[PDB]
RNA sequence: AUAUACCGCCAUCUUCAGCAAACCCUGAUGAAGGCUACAAAGUAAGCGCAAGUACCCACGUAAAGACGUUAGGUCAAGGUGUAGCC
């Protein structure tokens, strides 16, 4: 929910084109077209930065530990 | 694209060597200003558009900024703030925030621990290839606003100054007119003055009686009526000087109110001799030091004087 | 406090007589209405009575009551330039007062979801 | 409605180009003048014969190149010269255009009492500038 | 028409200038006004820093003038005063000894006074309501009824004419009667006032 | 003889600014609409003014000011369709 409490175009936009959403969903929007959803609160100053730092860290393991494997295939060229 | 742009510089250089090699100079010295007097000179463009005129420059100027591809063969764009329509405005205004929380942290901390004008949208939208509305750009401002009103100091200084410019001079003074001494000549100095079709070449001097001539004879035989008197009178009168300077203009063209006013400003322009300028700037401030545009308005063909229509009616 | 609806409007649950029976639906929008204004005034009605009564009482020259007629000018006079001044240069006041524009910004900020 | 020689703009749809595009009162401004001669000034005369002979080489050119041509033609009257300076398509061989022109030169010069030559420019079109 | 914005008016005044250090606010007023220097207008073929004239006399033989003839209001005007001049004169030197010190020559205050007298103070306006006009009296300003006067008197000495009248001393006589609190202007403004009186129950209709 | 066949030249509206190609959404995909900068779906090539030319500059003036109503004025600047004739 934006700042007008309704529901926003992109979470629509995005089952359209066949793209997936994960979003967090409080106690009064609609995770319907929502793919992945989790009841969570997302307006207190010290929850929102405990999920913005839990994505953070998903990025040091996904993109991070890409180079894991890389090494794997270049051993034969 | 970059292909018709290589050809379009080769095509430049080419030509430029050219006219280099026509003119007769070295094509190292041969600078755009002397590009543009051959073209002016070898294609004379008798038009009053000034954009239809012959250049030849480089192709950065004819041909408009493109906007680079920010996305490669993987598809990844490589702007943080892409999928938004506005990229570097977004940007700028994420830069800005930072500041000003930044400048808010430091605030914070010494309490603890205890010429120039702005941008411009069309010049901002030539400079960044990006386009804005209005109430954008003020919401801009006011931001810009509210980080100088904050306390500064050396690196958002310099991020405040990079986005300002410099204004023209502001001060309409005119110039002096200097005392020139022709043939024994002293307390002698000229004037102009163009008024209503009027021109008038005032002779003023600080050593005869409170007589006005034109040409030659007297004021008297010329204004006969009070009202070209009182005109003239009242430049002296400000100064409260009038026995004292005796004058002697030489005015052609236009009735009499006209060539009276065209005097009267030949007088006041020519009284910036042998006083201060705090008193010129009594007698600009007052309507003497100005210049008179009031010329007959061009009448129109359908209309009585050049204001009033003819007889249009009802029924 | 507001009074309950609970047998107003005339509903499929409602086994009486409807009592309130208005014209639009009870669905508030997102704008507030326009204030009152452009009234007529004709302020300044005894000082003009008493000065026709001095004049008609004397002759029609103004020199045996000038009292009278100059406080009604003075009076009148003051009253027009304050009505002029105020309602070219100064339209806010003080703390609540004709707001307006504000009013329906707010309004517009937070509207009404009648749709679910 | 002032309807001028002026591109009317409705559909875009008619290659209009840059000659006739622009408003008839841009001429001293935008645009230019096709014909150019001492008739048009102050003291002169025997404009109405430069007009007629104007219009008359106008027509001749436009019923000789039925299609041949793209634009107009920029007329320059330097005394007893005439220059009939235009374009020429792509379209049609060589051994016609040099015939045409050699004709048109020849009568010209046998009719009018004055030598014209000729300089085409090679365009493959008419010289569009808007889709419009 | 040929002059742009921000512009102010030209002054007329001289004194006020000639020392200008009396306090700061209007010190810094004018230094602020010097700094920038804007182009003031220049001044017109009607005014004139002399101390001998008076800016109701201007405005009135401006007012005089019909179409385009200054010289021809100025020699009225001139024709007028010299006419004023010599009648106070004349009932000076023929008199007595009281009445000679217990009056002026000045015309330039009886001419005031005589514009103060002649001067109206209600006003009556046509207000359209249903169909019919009907005169409601409404206040005045000083300047628009000091017009009125002006426009009354000039319409009066205009108009108001047979075939062997005269017209400078014609109005000289009239600014005399006018002066002695007996004119027909100060007739047509008793009228003007009592008709305003007579419909004095409609004030009511005004909505300002 | 028809401007109720035109090309062409113009008129109050015009003392302002709206209209047309390519997309998407909401009206259960009905005719239609898509405005909230503390922003809920709008991006818009092009046109006319502003932006621009000239005169006394940046004031002012002139020149210009679309898509049309008036089957508006004119086959009677100039030429062409249909009727009757040498
Ligand atoms: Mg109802
Ligand atoms: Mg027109
Ligand atoms: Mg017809
Ligand atoms: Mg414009
Ligand atoms: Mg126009
Ligand atoms: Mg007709
Ligand atoms: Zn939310």
């Amino acid at each position: 929910l934006n700042n007008i409490f309704e529901p926003h175009v992109a979470v629509r936009d995005a089952a359209k084109m066949n793209i997936p959403t994960v979003g967090i969903v409080d106690t009064n929007c609609n995770p319907c077209l929502i793919t992945y959803p989790v009841p969570g609160n997302d307006d207190s100053p010290l929850a929102v930065h405990l999920y913005c730092r839990l994505f953070q860290t998903a990025i040091t393991r996904a993109k991070e530990k890409r180079q894991q494997v890389e090494a794997l295939y270049r051993l034969q060229g | 694209t970059e292909d018709f742009i290589k050809k379009q510089i080769e095509e430049f250089n080419i030509g430029k060597r050219h006219l280099a090699n026509m003119m007769g100079e070295d094509p190292e010295t041969f600078t755009q200003e002397d590009i543009d007097r051959a073209i002016a000179y070898l294609f004379p463009s008798g038009l009053f558009e000034k954009r239809a005129r012959p250049v030849m420059k480089h192709p950065e100027q004819i041909f408009p900024r493109q906007r680079a591809i920010q996305w490669g063969e993987d598809g990844r764009p490589f702007h943080y703030l892409f999928y938004t329509g506005k990229q570097s405005y977004y940007s700028l205004m994420h830069d800005v925030y930072g500041m000003l929380l930044n400048l808010e942290k430091h605030q914070s901390h010494l309490q603890a621990k205890s010429g120039s004008r702005w941008l411009i949208k069309e010049e901002l939208e030539e400079m960044l290839v990006e386009k804005l509305s209005d109430l954008d750009y003020m919401q801009f401002i006011r931001l810009l606003e509210k980080l100088l009103t904050s306390q500064c100091g050396a690196a958002e200084e310099e991020f405040v100054q990079r986005f300002r410019r410099s204004v023209t001079l502001e001060s309409k003074k005119q110039l002096i007119e200097p005392v020139q001494y022709d043939e024994q000549g002293m307390a002698f100095s000229k004037s102009e003055g163009k008024r209503k079709t009027a021109k008038a070449e005032a002779i003023v001097y600080k050593h005869g009686s409170g007589r006005i001539k034109v040409n030659g004879i007297d004021y008297q035989l010329y204004f006969p009526i009070t009202q070209d008197r009182e005109q003239l009178m009242f430049p002296f009168h400000f100064v409260d000087r009038l026995g004292k300077h005796d004058v002697t203009c030489t005015v052609s063209g236009g009735g009499r109110s006209a060539q009276a006013g065209a005097i009267r400003l030949a007088m006041a322009k020519a009284l910036c001799s042998f006083v201060t300028e705090d008193e010129v700037e009594w007698m600009r401030q007052a309507g003497l030091l100005t210049t008179d545009p009031r010329v007959r308005e061009r009448k129109k063909p359908g209309q009585e004087g050049a204001r009033r229509k003819f007889t249009w009616k009802k029924r | 406090a507001t009074p309950s609806l609970r047998g107003r409007l005339a509903r499929f649950g409602n086994p009486r007589k409807p009592v309130l029976k208005p014209n639009k639906p009870l669905i508030l929008a997102n704008r507030v209405g326009e204030r009152r204004r452009e009234k007529g005034e004709a302020t300044c009605i005894t000082e003009m009575s008493v000065m026709m009564a001095c004049w008609k009482q004397n002759e029609f020259r103004d020199d045996a009551c000038r009292k009278e007629i100059q406080g009604f000018l003075d009076c009148a006079a003051r009253a027009q330039e304050a009505r002029k001044m105020r309602s070219i240069q100064e339209t806010l006041g003080e703390s609540g007062s004709l707001l307006p524009n504000k009013l329906n910004k707010l309004l517009q900020r937070f509207p009404n979801k009648p749709y679910l | 409605k002032n309807r001028a020689a002026r591109v009317r703009v409705s559909k875009g749809d008619k290659p209009v180009t840059y000659e006739e595009a622009h408003a008839p009162h841009y001429i001293a401004h935008r645009k230019g003048w096709l014909s150019l001669h001492t008739g048009n000034l102050d003291g002169e005369d025997h404009a109405a014969e430069r007009t007629v002979e104007d219009v008359f080489l106008r027509k001749f050119m436009w019923g000789t190149f039925p299609g041949c041509l793209a634009d107009q033609l920029v007329l320059k009257r330097r005394g007893n010269q005439l220059e009939i300076c235009a374009v020429v398509l792509r379209q049609l061989s060589p051994h016609k255009y040099y015939f045409l022109v050699g004709y048109s030169e020849t009568l010209l010069s046998y009719f009018y009492k004055c030598p014209v030559r000729l300089h085409l420019q090679t365009v493959p079109s008419k010289v569009v500038y808007k889709y419009l | 028409s040929r002059y742009s914005p921000e512009f102010k008016d030209p002054l007329i005044d001289k004194e006020y200038y000639r020392k200008p250090v009396e306090e700061l606010t209007e010190e810094e007023k004018y230094v602020r006004e010097l700094k920038k220097t804007q182009l003031i207008k220049a001044a017109p073929a009607g005014k004139t820093s002399s101390v001998f004239e008076d800016p109701v006399i201007s405005k009135f033989t401006n007012m005089m003038m019909i179409g385009g003839n200054k010289v021809l209001a100025r020699s009225l005007m001139i024709q007028t005063l010299e006419a004023v001049k010599r009648k106070q004169f004349e009932k000076y030197h023929a008199a007595s000894a009281e009445e000679q010190a217990t009056i002026e020559r000045n015309p330039y205050t009886i001419f005031h006074q005589a514009l103060k007298n002649c001067e109206p103070m209600i006003g009556l306006v046509p207000i359209l309501k249903g169909g019919r006009f009907y005169q409601v009296p409404v206040p005045l300003p000083d300047r628009r009824r000091r017009f009125l006067a002006m426009k009354w008197m000039i319409t009066e000495c205009r108009d108001k004419k047979h075939q062997r009248t005269l017209m400078p001393e014609k109005l000289s006589h009239k600014l005399l009667e006018a002066f002695h609190n007996q004119g027909p202007v100060i007739k047509r403004k008793h009228d003007l006032h009592k008709m305003a009186e007579a419909n004095r129950a409609l004030a009511h209709y005004r909505w300002w």
